[PDB]
């Protein structure tokens, strides 16, 4: 149900006409002029091939205490500590992520050299037999 | 092991190779700016005036 | 501006720092698959060894046979 | 133009016009009900 780029709800639902893909309305117009491709997958795509998935999403319903203008703002406030508190671990995440394949990487590349030595190992060793 | 004893380039920050993994893009705003610089030090905002 | 403004520069940052955090999940997910990769890959290369090493130590007997006979 | 206190005094100034409108909405609606009785 969510753009996939947002992860929850579109609140101006809208899936662009040439991808399979919906998006958030400013956030994919923004994103669209500023790369200019679908962020999907890379592939180009214009602003106006978006299409307005509009259904009247009017359903978000109020919870006990965020019912209240005080209540909204306060968890307006520890929501934006948790928006930043998410992104901020994915930034250190893709650290350590990417840290751990180039690891990765550079074990492959020395199974790879073990494994073309040993071959010239084994060929050796038949082609002796051979004899 | 032995394989990696005499490994050629041997980095294991072998990441240099890898893209590079690029500053927080708000630098026309200076709102997330401010935001990641206090957000690592985890230090958080006061909850609103109470 | 007051109200509307507020809520429009909200809307606007909520927007940046959710470029950014896609910008981390779009890396993490090409760092996974590089993973999907990696990982599975030297699994592999330690197959291929293992299999060599056996073909090795198999020539190595049927060489070791031929010079028992001889 | 915002507020470089971004979350922390954008917080603070959403707040402070969001309670100076409700309380517009207060003072507004208090010399409305004293002219109804003045009526």
């Amino acid at each position: 149900m969510f753009c996939s780029i947002s992860g929850t709800v579109p609140e101006q639902g809208v899936v662009s006409t040439k991808s399979g893909h919906l998006f958030e309305k400013s956030l994919i117009e923004k994103y669209v002029r500023e790369t200019g491709k679908c962020p999907v997958t890379g592939e180009p795509l214009s602003t106006e091939d978006l299409l307005p998935l509009k259904v009247n999403k009017t359903v978000k319903p109020r919870t006990a205490p965020a019912t209240s203008i005080p209540g909204l703002l306060s968890l307006f406030h520890d929501e934006w500590d948790a928006n930043m508190l998410e992104l901020h671990n994915t930034r250190t995440q893709l650290h350590q992520t990417r840290q751990e394949l180039s690891h990765a990487l550079y074990q492959h590349d020395a199974a790879t050299r073990v494994i073309a030595r040993l071959l010239k190992e084994r060929d050796e060793a038949r082609a002796a037999l051979a004899d | 092991e032995e394989e990696k004893r005499r490994s050629t380039k041997l980095p294991s920050d072998y990441l240099r190779e890898m893209p590079s993994v690029r500053a927080p893009k708000f630098d026309d705003h200076p709102v997330l700016k401010t935001e990641y610089e206090r957000v690592r030090n985890k230090e958080p905002m006061a909850p609103l005036d109470s």
